């Protein structure tokens, strides 16, 4: 609670691999 | 550092898989260990990824090459290891750059196998 | 993930008259007794099966009432339109009758009377009636009167013909 | 070749230490085969065998925590490697003190290291660990 | 010399190899060849049953709301070389993982197979010996422990290979209702419209007194049971006679 | 009959009556009925050195419980 | 005549007990009938028993030697050929010397079996 009073190339490659996985997670769907 | 302890992981995962290739060769590839099975695919998907289309060999290889920087060498092994990348399939690491071009290659693996879905459900 | 019914694979079905539907004058019953998933008889045309049920026997033609009967270890008879007699011997199972002209007796086991024999039995009921004596506990007495109750009618049934 | 029990326990836990980059001084080297033998790694899992050694011999757990009563016996006085190779580990001199220094290294080590070793699952701490433990290897 | 002796050595014990594994393939080949015999004597057995539990329902609703134990009882072969069956029947199981689903699996491959990945969903399993026919007597003893793992279970399921043929081995499924949800069930099938095939079965029993019915109910069990093992063992049979000959087409190119 | 108030169940019943059923058969005829009356299945857990527990709910042999 | 015919069996089921190892390898031991896995418990001690602790050798093997004399061996190889010792532990034939020793030795085991039954009983 305290915590709250006070307070980009690996993002490429999440975003890519977040991708991916709902593409093959949307071909199982349907 | 980190480039020490990742070869030497890949090459105990390499190792191992050798000596489990002589068991699958005579009896199958199904009378394993279940956790030998997570090696067995690990090790694959590092013989695949050790592959790289040279910018030479642009006629033999038909496709066009990739200089692979050594900190994108590291970075992509040491996931790979991890096991972040279980989900990608095989055959994504088969004749590519570094981990950013398995990715992309997985998405047109992922998109054509969408389609080939989508037809056969419409065939329906 | 799915996986298909193992009754699907298994597409032979029964048959249901609906009830608001005209009757028909049957001569023949289609029996299919069956042992531990293996049918004996399959769909056979017989004249009339006689069944042991705890309430007591009924003697099933064709055109029967729908109903369940629970059978009790005990003789099995089966006539057929030709005046043949098959007599079977059960330790246990359900008899399924139906309005259609269909009759459906599952047992744990049928074994026919001719493999059974009598003298067997008798010094089996004597050595039973005899552990019954030597039975520790209420639960051993009763299980022992389960022994002592099938071959009576084991007995009883070889006994009677 | 051909299941849990004492030999296999401590069998694995001894190739794990035969693993080295450096040669090890007699005092460290016999100490830890002597802990390892009589069972005070059981309750350490085969890849932290390494780290519990790096502590034993350049760190003293019983001094860190104000939990040492030996005498004399300390891994830190390496005068001790010649009297060792004297009397033997086996012996009343020495015996007495050892036990002691290892049971409470055991015990100091599971219960402030180990558990939070176990409890672990941020990518970053994950990785972390496995720097110091493969370093661990290269170090004792 | 040693070297030369080395590969003949190496090509001796290969002889022997695909001699002993040639052998499997004979003898299992009578197996098959000898409880062929079912695949006639089939699927007029369970005619009664389909009606009693037969109910194509969707595969999430099931499982999503379990408020109860979902005990899973799967066939597995205690002997290995049977292909990928005894890991393949370990798949389906994980996909439908829940924290209610314990399993209770049949063979020694799955009382190891469904141990090491599931160190909660597990209280104990059977090891037959394939010795004796598969009887009516080893389905009680199937039923019997799945109901004392917990009692208060929403369903029992059996997961168990069916023989299509001698080249096809599908994985199919029996679910069993507890008798509380099944009776519910029985009991608007019968007085709605809904269910109509199986509005005069329902009715027909709710005649009879209770304890025929639940008799009715566990023999019936027994009865599906007695279908996933014969029908396992079949599998089985098929499929250490389909991956033997895939074992006697590698010892035969080293 | 009286089986029933000392918490036996139904199958279990039904395996006693088969055990008795086959006892009667010709010693000729026997052995192929034999081969539904022997409970040569047991039961056991993963222990987790690598052994096993025998988890027996059930009582195996149907004659004697 | 006892010492010859005792020899042949003994070499007639090392030669058995090594075909076998070929099927226990492919199928497994559970496979093997009543009579091969009595012939495979049998085999496996006389390979063990056949070891022997030299009197020269104590440095490498740590513990004193024996002389079994030509009557015990010969006596002590019969025995376990028509089963007279199948209930002993395996490894109670291990680096041996006459049967006596044998039996001392297997009680020893069951002595050290029973501590830590004893001390997992405590646990
Ligand atoms: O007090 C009662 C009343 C009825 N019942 C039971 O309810 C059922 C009603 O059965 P039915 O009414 O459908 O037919 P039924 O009398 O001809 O039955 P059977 O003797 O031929 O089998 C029968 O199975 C009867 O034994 C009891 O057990 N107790």
């Amino acid at each position: 609670e305290a915590a709250e009073r006070n307070p980009t190339g690996d993002n490429a490659r999440d975003r890519l691999l977040k991708e991916v996985l709902a593409l093959q997670a949307r071909i199982n769907q349907r | 550092v980190d480039h020490y302890n990742v070869a030497q992981d890949v090459v105990q995962m390499l190792t191992k898989y050798r000596e489990l290739q002589d068991i699958i060769a005579v009896l199958g590839i199904d009378e394993l260990s279940e956790e030998d099975k997570l090696i067995v695919d690990r090790a694959r998907k590092l013989v695949k990824f050790l592959s790289q289309p040279f910018q030479v060999a642009e006629v033999f290889t038909g496709m066009t090459g990739h200089y692979v920087q050594l900190d994108d060498t590291i970075d992509s092994f040491s996931g790979l290891l991890m096991g972040t990348y279980d989900q990608v399939p095989e055959m994504a690491f088969y004749m590519v750059g570094g981990i950013n071009s398995v990715l992309e290659k997985a998405k047109k693996m992922a998109e054509e196998a969408a389609e080939l879905e989508k037809m056969r459900r419409a065939r329906v | 993930h799915d996986l298909p019914e193992g009754f699907e694979f298994m597409e032979h079905k029964v048959v249901n008259k609906d009830i608001h539907a005209p009757h028909e004058n049957l001569e023949t019953l289609r029996l299919t007794l069956t042992r531990q998933d293996e049918f004996l008889l399959r769909e056979e045309p017989v004249k009339c099966v006689t069944v042991t049920g705890t309430n007591g026997e009924y003697g099933i033609y064709p055109g029967h009432a729908y109903k369940i009967v629970q059978l009790n270890p005990s003789p099995l008879t089966v006539e057929y339109t030709d005046g043949t007699t098959k007599k079977y011997f059960v330790s246990g199972g359900f008899a399924h009758i139906n309005n259609e002209g269909s009759c459906d007796v599952n047992t744990v086991e049928c074994t026919l009377l001719d493999d059974l024999d009598l003298a067997i039995a008798e010094k089996e009921l004597a050595a039973q009636q005899a552990a019954l004596g030597s039975a520790k506990d209420d639960k051993a007495k009763s299980v022992v009167e389960i022994r002592i109750s099938v071959i009576e009618a084991v007995i009883a049934a070889l006994k009677h013909h | 070749a051909d299941v849990q029990t004492i030999p296999m326990i401590r069998g694995a836990r001894f190739v794990a230490l035969f693993n080295q980059k450096q040669p090890s001084y007699f005092m460290n080297a016999i100490v830890s085969l002597y802990a390892c033998l009589n069972g005070y790694l059981d309750d350490v899992k085969v890849q932290y065998v390494k780290f519990y050694e790096y502590l034993l011999v350049h760190r003293d757990l019983g001094i860190m925590y104000g939990t040492a009563k030996n005498k004399f016996f300390y891994m830190y006085v390496q005068e001790l490697n010649y009297l060792i190779r004297f009397f033997t580990l086996n012996s009343p001199i020495l015996h007495g003190e050892l036990e002691e220094m290892l049971k409470q290294h055991t015990h100091l080590f599971l219960q402030h290291y180990q558990s939070k070793m176990n409890a672990i699952k941020s990518e970053k701490d994950v990785k972390a660990l496995k720097n110091l433990l493969y370093s661990c290897k290269r170090a004792v | 010399s040693g070297k030369l002796r080395l590969y003949k050595e190496k090509l001796e014990g290969y002889n022997r190899f695909y001699s002993i594994v040639k052998t499997i393939k004979m003898v299992t080949l009578a197996k098959y060849r000898a409880a062929q015999g079912r695949i006639r004597t089939r699927d007029f057995s369970l005619r009664y049953t389909e009606l009693a539990f037969s109910k194509p329902q969707a595969s999430r609703d099931a499982v999503v709301a379990a408020k109860n134990a979902l005990v899973y009882i799967p066939i597995t072969t205690n002997r290995g070389s049977c292909g990928a069956l005894n890991s393949n029947i370990v798949r389906c199981i994980d996909s439908v993982v829940s924290s209610k689903m314990v399993l209770m699996p049949v063979g020694k491959r799955g009382i190891d197979s469904f141990s090491k990945l599931y160190p909660d969903e597990f209280r104990y399993g059977i090891i037959n010996d394939m010795k004796e026919s598969m009887h009516f007597g080893y389905a009680t003893f199937v039923i019997e422990n799945a109901y004392e793992v917990s009692k208060d279970a929403d369903r029992y399921q059996v997961i168990f290979n069916r023989f299509v043929s001698a080249g096809v081995q599908r994985n199919a499924v029996y679910n069993i209702p507890s008798y509380e949800k099944w009776k519910e069930d029985l009991a608007d099938a019968a007085s709605s419209d809904n269910q109509k095939n199986r509005y005069l079965f329902a009715n027909a029993l709710q005649n009879e007194e209770e304890q025929l019915i639940r008799d009715f109910f566990d023999f019936h069990a027994a009865l599906a049971v007695l279908n996933a093992v014969g029908e396992n063992e079949l599998s089985e049979q098929a499929a250490r006679l389909v991956a033997v000959e895939g074992q006697l087409t590698n010892i035969s190119s080293l | 009959s009286s089986w029933r108030d000392h918490g036996i169940s139904y199958l279990k019943y039904l395996n006693v009556c088969t055990e008795t059923l086959h006892s009667t058969v010709k010693e000729s005829r026997r052995a192929k009925y034999e081969r539904w009356s022997k409970p040569c299945y047991t039961a056991q857990r993963p222990d987790g050195a690598g052994g096993q527990e025998t988890i027996d709910k059930v009582p195996i042999h149907t004659k004697d419980y």
